[PDB]
């Protein structure tokens, strides 16, 4: 990541606010999902697709799916691995399969589950927590050592009953922690289970924060800040404490005043959470909103789309956010767009952009050893990423570009 | 084609009344160096548009020409015709000073040198490492918004080391010295005499009409230099209503390329220079050289005066290469970024007088210009 070391300076700002691509997608999309670096997006489809782009020209590279384990039914959920190698993606069909991008088209295992599933979310590679339906407990989906067995354990403590504080419909693993995972039930308690990744599971948390139907729970990729999705049309945003023993308060709520309408999902800046994007639910709700997450108040508007948006991904290496379209099924994609400069041409050009008033000097009436090094890759870039840790580039298929040229 | 101009209330002075006829040159608060507030003209023209300008008085004992041309000050001084919209002096001590934001500019001093031997110092007050001058000698031709010495029509020497500065070059062929808060540089400034300027003009003349021309039409050009004398005067100066006072616009001279001729003899194409000129400065009275001993010789035929060539070929007609009095080279004066230098006039206020008998002084050729004004205009008074 070299252009923006020299773009040069100016590309720090923390959103994008211009529209600058759209996926025509025909068959439209539930769930987008960036991969860890900003090379390619996962488009979770409604028919059973997962259509997989490479986010440097706007065009796929694969169709997962083909091979085994295609998802019969619509998806809803799809992340990866820590690197951007494997894929853990659930849909409507019971199973969550796991892919493996070295082998594209072929799942890698399956799981046959107790309903549909709304979520799937990945801790380490192997383990993934799988969100059943209207089971007061989550079944995380530990990928053991032996392919056949994922011991399902319940993310519950042995006795204690969440009937009346709700049904168990969204999990999000702690970034800095990675043990302590955050559920969410149906009737505003959330449940906070810190794996031993033994099985033992010490409740750091359980409380109601109101009798809502929580949606969506989202953490900070600094644990900072956490914030929830009721399904009373508020978002209420956290302040997270863990070192075990866990506290939050009620740093600040979000709430359409005016339309007074249901956010449909959020999601949160890379460093510190500084900023909030959420999307609306109701008629002519066009737009993303921003807020400061500090102060408190709608920053901006990122008017680019035309109707709904559903899901929300922020991939910070590319600064990008895809937002899949509600009715269309078209993937808008907002990017900070850097404008050119006529300074690139040579290197004694500048541009101003008033008027200057050169002082006059004296002579306008007159008529290598250093440090060199090749080795090292640079460590971090501009917004201080985790640089220079090798992505898992896609194998693009070659068992299957042979024919590709024939006939898909 | 045009009448001429009538007179004011003002202009009809009556015996008693103490006021100066030229209308004071109006000053403006410029800045504070030297312990001194000096100051910018504000309503008092330049001399723009390859123009050069003089307050005009309405002379009412002549008929045919209604006025006479005038200067400003008593003595010799800066006439503050040719120089800057940013060039302040004061009262105090006539020391030209540019403010700290403004550039290299020039100012020109009223005095000409046509023939003869003319002296005079020149007192320099704050000359700082970031504050800078440029003092020496130009011709009219010089534009005083430029610093001197880029072109021919002008020389002088640096501040530092005085590196004599001609074509824009710095040349150490002086003794290297440089200037401090308190020097003052004399100018012994030897030229040659009027007799010997005219016939290398008139020379000039006969090695330029027909001996390298053998443009469209050569021998008006030809025509215009056959009409081409040594000390004739060609002068279309008209008084002219200005901000409320009254003033003379003079025709003035363009920039042209250099003098060469071939001299069959060296077979080299030879520069024009003067006869027998030397530019030797004072150092606080010691002497260090000769700076320039080939002056141009510029009078008729090396200085071209504004012409409409267009309306003159068509056709009772001017002629380019003529003299108009204020001809020769001048007291030249540069400034930069608040570098100061003031201009010594008469005998009284100088301190290293060298032993002439040529020698006279600034303030002298100054009244030889208020002899020569009136009475080449009672000439073309007839």
């Amino acid at each position: 990541a070299n252009l923006l070391l020299q773009d040069p300076f100016g590309v720090l700002k923390e959103y994008p606010e211009k529209l600058t691509h759209t996926l025509e997608v025909p068959v439209a999309a539930v769930c987008v999902k960036f991969s860890p670096r900003g090379d390619y997006l996962a488009v979770g489809c409604s028919n059973g697709a997962i259509i997989i782009y490479d986010m440097d020209s706007l065009k796929p590279i694969a169709m997962l799916g083909t091979h085994s384990g295609a998802h019969t039914r619509s998806v809803q959920s799809v992340c990866w691995s820590n690197d951007g190698r494997y894929l853990w993606s659930s849909g409507r069909d019971w199973y969550a399969k796991l892919w493996d991008m070295t082998q594209p088209t072929k799942c890698f295992q399956q799981y046959k589950f107790d309903g549909p599933l709304w979520s799937c979310h990945v801790v380490r590679w192997n383990v993934c927590i799988v969100t059943v339906v209207e089971e007061p407990t989550a079944y995380v989906l530990t990928l053991t050592d032996r392919q056949n067995a994922f011991h399902c354990f319940p993310l519950l403590e042995q006795d204690q009953d969440i009937s009346g504080h709700g049904y168990t419909l969204v999990a999000c693993p702690h970034p800095t922690i990675e043990s302590i995972i955050i559920t969410g039930t149906s009737k505003g308690w959330i449940n906070a289970f810190q794996l031993d990744l033994e099985d033992k599971i010490r409740c750091c948390y359980e409380e109601k924060i109101a009798n809502a139907n929580i949606k969506q729970i989202i953490i900070s990729p600094s644990g900072t800040r956490i914030a929830i999705n009721g399904s009373d049309r508020t978002i209420r945003q956290y302040q997270l404490i863990v070192e075990h023993s866990v506290s939050i308060e009620l740093e600040h709520k979000y709430q359409d005043i005016i339309n007074r309408l249901q956010w449909n999902t959020i999601f949160f800046s890379n460093h510190s959470g500084e900023y909030l994007v959420a999307s609306a639910h109701g008629s002519s709700a066009h737009d993303l909103y921003l807020w400061e997450t500090s102060s408190g108040s709608l920053v901006r508007v990122l008017e680019g789309a035309d109707e709904e948006l559903l899901d929300i991904d922020w991939n910070f290496y590319s600064m990008r956010i895809a937002s899949n379209g509600f009715e269309s099924g078209w993937v808008y994609m907002w990017s900070i767009v850097i404008p050119p400069k006529w300074s690139a041409l040579a290197p004694d050009f500048e541009e101003v952009e008033e008027n200057i008033d050169y002082q006059e000097k004296e002579n306008e009436f007159d008529i290598e050893e250093i440090a060199i090094d090749l080795c090292t890759p640079e460590k971090y870039d501009v917004r201080g990423n985790d640089i220079s840790m090798p992505s898992f580039v896609i194998p693009i298929d070659y068992e299957g570009v042979i024919i590709q040229q024939h006939w898909a | 084609s045009v009448p001429v101009i009538p007179y004011l209330d003002y202009d009809i002075v009556d015996l008693g009344s103490d006021i100066k006829k030229p209308d004071f040159p109006q000053l403006s608060e410029s800045h504070r160096i030297n312990e001194q507030q000096y100051y910018i003209t504000e309503d008092t023209p330049l001399n723009k548009r390859n123009f050069m300008y003089q307050p005009c008085a309405a002379n009412l004992m002549l008929d045919k020409l209604k006025y006479c041309g005038t200067d400003y000050f008593d003595k010799s001084s800066i006439n503050l015709m040719d120089r800057s919209d940013k060039l302040a002096f004061s009262l105090d001590d006539h020391s030209v000073s540019v403010s700290e934001n403004c550039g290299w500019r020039s100012v020109r001093s009223d005095v000409c040198m046509k023939e003869g031997k003319i002296y005079w110092e020149v007192e320099v007050k704050n000359v700082s490492d970031t504050s800078h001058i440029r003092c020496g000698i130009s011709r009219r031709e010089a534009s005083t918004e430029t610093p001197v010495g880029c072109d021919f029509y002008g020389y002088s020497i640096r501040d530092k080391g005085l590196q004599v500065i001609h074509e824009g070059r710095l040349h150490t062929v002086l003794k290297p010295h440089e200037m401090q808060a308190g020097d003052r540089i004399g100018f012994l400034l030897t030229l040659p005499s009027l007799q010997s300027q005219s016939e290398q003009a008139m020379d000039y003349s006969l090695k330029r009409i027909q001996e390298l021309n053998n443009k469209f039409n050569k021998e008006f050009y030809k025509f215009l230099l056959r009409s081409c004398e040594p000390t004739n005067v060609v002068r279309d100066q008209i008084a002219i209503r200005y901000k409320n006072q009254l003033f003379y616009e003079s025709t003035d001279y363009v920039k042209t390329t250099k003098p060469e001729y071939y001299d069959n003899r060296d077979d080299m194409q030879k520069f024009y220079e003067l006869e027998n000129s030397s530019f030797e400065v004072f150092v606080n009275g010691v002497s260090h050289g000769i700076a320039f001993e080939g002056l141009t010789p510029f009078l008729p035929p090396f200085s071209e005066l504004q012409y409409n060539e267009k309306f003159y070929l068509h056709h009772e007609i001017r002629n380019k290469y003529v003299n108009n009095n204020r001809l020769g080279y001048y007291a030249t004066l540069s400034s930069f970024q608040g570098g100061t230098a003031s201009i010594i006039t008469e005998a009284m206020e100088l301190k290293f007088l060298p032993k002439d008998v040529d020698i006279k002084t600034l303030n002298d050729i100054y009244n030889e210009q208020i002899a020569s004004d009136i009475v080449w205009d009672l000439i073309d008074e007839i």
